[PDB]
């Protein structure tokens, strides 16, 4: 009984994760590196920060 | 009938796997060769925060990049105040074994954990100016492991008994159960938009979970051993994972696919903690080695090393305006690098 | 995803051998330190005997010491196990089990509860 | 400005205040000496220690020789324990509680103590280790019916040690016996293990007078190794 | 024959840059501030760059080579001063650390209670205050040979607590913690399995005091005889016996070095990786 519940949980929960609209990965490798890019200056450590506004020196 | 049902779960096994790579075309590094690397980051040590009695295991930054709190094995809820290097709280726990910490975004509230399998609230800002048991939520059994703030009033919690409980400060009650791992969850991140959230356990797997519903939406797949460090990208579509296995991965939530790992022949000790930063260049993640470095996430490039540190890294955190990070190993020393 | 199944195992009298192999996907084979876990019926769990990186750290339990050959094979990422002249009592189910860390010695895998990282397991029947 | 002084001086004032608790707090921390216990199910880990608390975690304090110790019983989690075991690395010493009479799991004994010595964050702590139920293996010594040989083989082409020191109204097939489990965990505990932690074991009983005494001797030569080994006296 | 001359020089060029590269070593170690040993070593590191730097490169060079034309009243008698503070506090850094290990080996368990990082800085700043506050009664040192001598009633004490201060009670207690450490370990039982265990400490225990001992007694007793006895005060023996004995000293506490720092394995694999920190 506790061996086939399991497996009623195992296979509902594998049928409602393959009911998932898929992405090809591409896109959202363009959206991470167009995110990234546009993020770049107001980073303080891809940037090195001035002394002034550097809070830590 | 157990043979058709294992039968037809590797069917199901084997037709995602068929969907995975339908759906894979092309990989990210071949596509992404173009970008300029971020080169080597030389950091130093700015102000270290020397105050804590035994190994640090947990910190969590808080939302104004003032103050943070951390864990030490003494009983410690130490919160400390990064520019001016100074302690705001000291919170005396009454287990002396704890394993997470959490900062209430309110900046009225800290948590933690422990064996105990009492995950205490605390508050701040009180009449009497004394800190203080807000609630003592119970009802696990397993070992804590990590706790969010997902508001002023609800913590999200993990503990060691593969199952994770969603709470109600004002009511003591476990408003959900997420019981849907096979092995000991780890670590949970919170994603920025507070309604998701993704539980690794001890089986080498992530499972993305929705705090509404209560219900795990997907799962990540493609580790070795067991994970024990999580963290969502700002963006709220990646998470990047540290297990033993000296291997960090990236798995996209929309496309439910492992990108890449962040791994080198020399490394052969597993990743603690990890921190994303507020841009995704940087990718930082400790190392037993009694060293953290950072990784560039888009070239899968190390970029520098916060070396300085003996015994192990077990915690990572960057500020959420990025001004520095702060990384604590079980020399009890937590340090500001920018 | 890595998975652990095991072949081999049948009804046998007392006498005669028989073959034993774990099917191992999802991880490298070479570098984990790999055992095998008996279960003996209406009984707890126990291990067989385990083989380091190297493959020259062979050790035996004290109920088997000439009995049982354990022996790997990392190109084909297999693990085999040679049985000759059983017993009535060896009537487990063999777990193709597999210590998690990477180089290391340890592992804490004798857990009755469903440990990850080990198969599903075959019936032996003496 | 003058509110960012006033703040910086509050500020300053909070932290000689919590640096002074927290001094106080370090005064106490490294006194008190952290243990942990591990061991089979049925192993006596809890009617030991509540035994000697007279003199989740069921903790305990007690005071010896004017040093205290801390004893931890971890029986509120699961049987799987490879990830929190790792935070009792900076623990003083492990207590080792096995069953002696019950045969049947001593090989799972072995497979465990094997797996505690050999582990990559717990090299540098010693093992403590007490074979207890000794009445219980007295009295079913004497009875034969269990047939030790059996789980065994090697049991019988083996002697008593040279070194063996046997109570005067004990018997020598019993000794023999135990001796025997005590020799087969040691060539455990020698074949690993290059001088960082020492095993020292002990015949223990669950009631017993001077069970704190063993665990003073045990720590004692433990921190006596590692801190000759912290100096360059090696 | 430029004794002094040949030999200062090398022990300059052994120490100073070993005790230099020691001291940026362990000012910078993380675990340092853990346990009270390694703040220790820095303490007497330092009291070695203060005795090694001042006497034996302005003393022994200027005032040798150069000098000794310098007005004596003000400066002479400051850096003599100076000088006699870096010796005792060189021998008053070198006790303490015997202490230490004889709390630390006699009594284990109790070793957190006792000593503590806190409790460090205190003892170790005592000291140098001391050593600072006893060495101002030197102002009226003698001066050897010179024109004249006379046996000034301060001369006498001077040299009798100098005496007292830098060999009779530091010699003793560092015999006294030794003998009792190695008595306690050897006749209670070890581990079976350490062999070759009380054999090295007892060695190294016993070489460290012999060494200094017999390193420090020459001046001790060249200057008692001087002050006792009816001296021939023929220009060699009395002279360059004084210069050897005294030579003595400095190697000493160069020594000093290479017997505490040395020895430890863990220090040496931390040299080896800085050796080509720079390259
Ligand atoms: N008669 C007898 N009983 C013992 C002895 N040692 C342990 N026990 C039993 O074991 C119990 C104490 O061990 P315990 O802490 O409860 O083991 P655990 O709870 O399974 O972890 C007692 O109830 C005793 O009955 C022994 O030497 N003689
Ligand atoms: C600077 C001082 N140098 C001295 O103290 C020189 N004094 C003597 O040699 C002397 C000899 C006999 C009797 C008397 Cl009273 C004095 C010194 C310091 C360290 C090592 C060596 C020397
Ligand atoms: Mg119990």
């Amino acid at each position: 009984t506790a061996s086939i519940a399991q497996a009623r949980k195992l296979v509902e929960q594998l049928k409602m994760e393959a009911n998932i609209d898929r992405i090809k990965v591409s896109k959202a490798a363009a959206d991470l590196m167009a995110y990234c890019e546009a993020h770049a200056k107001e980073d303080p450590l891809l940037t090195p920060v001035p002394a002034s506004e550097n809070p830590f020196r | 009938e157990l043979d058709q049902l294992r039968q037809e779960a590797e069917q199901l096994k084997n037709q995602i796997r068929d969907a995975r790579k339908a759906c894979a075309d092309a990989t990210l590094s071949q596509i992404t060769n173009n970008i300029d690397p971020v080169g080597r980051i030389q950091m130093r040590t700015r102000r270290t925060l020397r105050g804590h009695l035994a190994k640090i295991y947990a910190m969590h930054w808080g939302t104004d990049s003032r103050l943070l709190v951390s864990a030490s094995q003494d009983g410690k809820l130490i919160i400390w105040d990064s520019y001016t290097t100074n302690k705001v709280h000291a919170i005396p726990l009454r287990s002396s074994w704890v394993m997470t910490c959490a900062y209430a975004p309110s900046g009225n509230y800290v948590a933690c954990g422990g064996l105990d399998n009492i995950c205490s609230i605390y508050n701040l800002k009180t009449r009497e100016g004394n800190v203080r048991v807000s609630r003592e939520l119970a009802g696990h059994t397993g070992y804590l492991s990590c706790c969010r703030f997902l508001d002023d009033n609800q913590i999200v919690t993990s503990s060691g008994d593969t199952t994770c409980a969603l709470w109600d400060i004002e009511t003591g009650q476990q408003t959900t159960t997420f019981t849907g791992h096979t092995g000991d969850v780890m670590s949970l991140s919170l994603a920025p938009d507070t309604r998701l959230f993704v539980s690794g356990a001890c089986d080498a797997s992530a499972k993305l979970w929705d705090v509404r519903e209560g219900m795990c939406r997907q799962t990540f797949t493609g580790h070795e051993s067991d994970i024990n460090a999580i963290c969502f990208f700002p963006n709220g579509n990646a998470f990047a994972t540290g297990s033993d296995d000296a291997t960090c991965r990236l798995f996209d939530l929309r496309a439910d696919q492992e990108l890449m790992t962040y791994s080198h022949d020399n490394i052969i000790c597993g990743i603690t903690s990890v921190s994303f930063s507020k841009s995704g260049r940087l990718l930082l993640a400790g190392y037993d080695d009694f060293n953290c470095n950072v990784w560039d996430a888009l070239k899968a490039d190390r970029a520098g090393v916060l070396a300085g540190h003996d015994n192990r890294v077990s915690c990572l955190g960057v500020t959420d305006d990025g001004m520095a990070v702060a990384t604590g190993s079980w020399d009890s020393f937590l340090k500001i690098w920018n | 995803q890595v998975q652990l199944q095991e072949s081999g195992g049948g009804l046998v009298q007392p006498g005669g051998s028989l073959r034993l192999s774990c099917a191992a996907s999802g991880f490298t084979f070479s570098n984990y330190k790999m055992n095998w876990v008996r279960q003996a019926p209406g009984k707890g769990l126990e291990w067989v005997s385990d083989i380091s990186q190297s493959g020259a750290s062979i050790s035996y339990t004290g109920s088997v010491k000439g009995r049982f050959t354990i022996s790997r094979d990392n190109a084909k990422n297999t693990l085999y196990l040679q049985m000759n002249s059983l017993k009535p009592e060896d009537t487990a189910v063999y777990y193709c089990a597999r210590c998690p860390a990477p180089f290391t010695r340890d592992c804490f895998d004798v857990t009755s509860t469903t440990y990850a990282y080990r198969g599903q397991g075959t019936q032996v029947t003496v | 400005t003058e509110d960012q002084r006033n703040e910086e001086k509050a500020q300053r004032e909070a932290n000689k205040k919590i640096e002074k608790q927290l001094q106080k707090d370090k005064q106490v921390y490294r006194a008190t000496h952290r243990l942990l216990l591990l061991g089979a199910d049925n192993s006596g880990k809890s009617t030991i220690v509540k035994q000697m608390r007279i003199l989740g975690i069921f903790e305990t304090k007690f005071q010896v020789d004017k040093v205290n110790f801390h004893m931890f019983d971890v029986g509120g989690q699961r049987d799987e324990r490879r990830k929190w075991i790792q935070c009792f690395n900076d623990v003083t010493a492990i207590i080792f509680v096995v069953d002696s009479s019950d045969y049947n799991r001593l090989q799972e004994a072995l497979n465990l103590f094997k797996s505690i010595w050999n582990n990559r964050w717990l090299r540098t702590i010693s093992v403590i280790l007490f074979l207890n139920k000794q009445d219980l293996l007295a009295e079913k010594v004497l009875a034969g019916k269990s047939k030790i040989e059996d789980y065994f083989p090697e049991f019988a082409r083996y002697t008593t040690p040279e070194d063996a020191t046997p109570e005067p109204g004990e018997d020598p097939r019993v000794t023999r016996a135990k001796y025997f489990i005590r020799d087969e965990f040691l060539r455990i505990s020698t074949a690993s293990g290059d001088g960082r932690h020492y095993c020292y074991p002990h015949f223990t009983c669950a009631v017993d007078t001077e069970n704190a005494r063993r665990i003073f001797n045990d720590c004692k030569d433990i921190i006596l190794q590692m801190n000759l080994r912290e100096y360059n006296l090696v | 024959g430029f004794v002094p001359v040949v030999y200062y020089s090398l022990l300059l060029c052994l120490g100073l840059p070993a005790n230099i590269l020691t001291v940026i070593i362990l000012s910078q170690l993380v675990a340092r501030r853990q346990k009270s040993v390694y703040n220790y070593l820095l303490a007497l590191a330092a009291a070695d760059i203060l005795v090694l730097f001042f006497i034996v490169f302005v003393d022994f060079l200027l005032e040798d080579f150069i000098l000794n034309m310098q007005m004596p009243q003000v400066p002479d008698k400051i850096i003599e001063v100076l000088e006699f503070s870096s010796i005792h506090t060189s021998i008053w850094i070198t006790v303490p650390l015997t202490i230490d290990r004889y709390i630390a080996v006699c009594h284990p368990l109790k070793y957190h209670t006792v000593s503590y990082p806190a409790r460090t800085r205190k003892v170790i700043v005592s000291v140098y205050i001391t050593c600072f506050l006893t060495s101002i009664p030197y102002y009226w040192w003698p001066n050897i040979w010179t024109e004249d001598y006379i046996s000034t009633s301060v001369h006498h004490v001077l040299i009798w607590i100098h005496c007292f201060t830098v060999y009779l009670v530091p010699c003793s207690i560092f015999f006294i913690l030794n003998s009792i450490i190695v008595y306690k370990l050897r006749r209670k039982s070890n581990f079976r399995l350490r062999g070759y265990s009380t054999g090295k400490t007892t060695a190294i225990l016993f070489t460290i005091t012999s060494i200094f001992a017999t390193l420090w007694a020459p001046r001790i007793i060249m200057i008692l005889y001087h002050l006792y006895g009816a001296p021939i005060q023929n220009r060699w023996l009395v002279h360059i016996m004084s210069d050897i004995a005294n030579m003595l000293a400095l190697l000493n506490t160069a020594i000093n070095f290479f017997l505490y720092c040395f020895i430890s394995k863990r220090f040496r694999t931390m040299a080896a990786a800085t050796l080509k920190a720079f390259f």
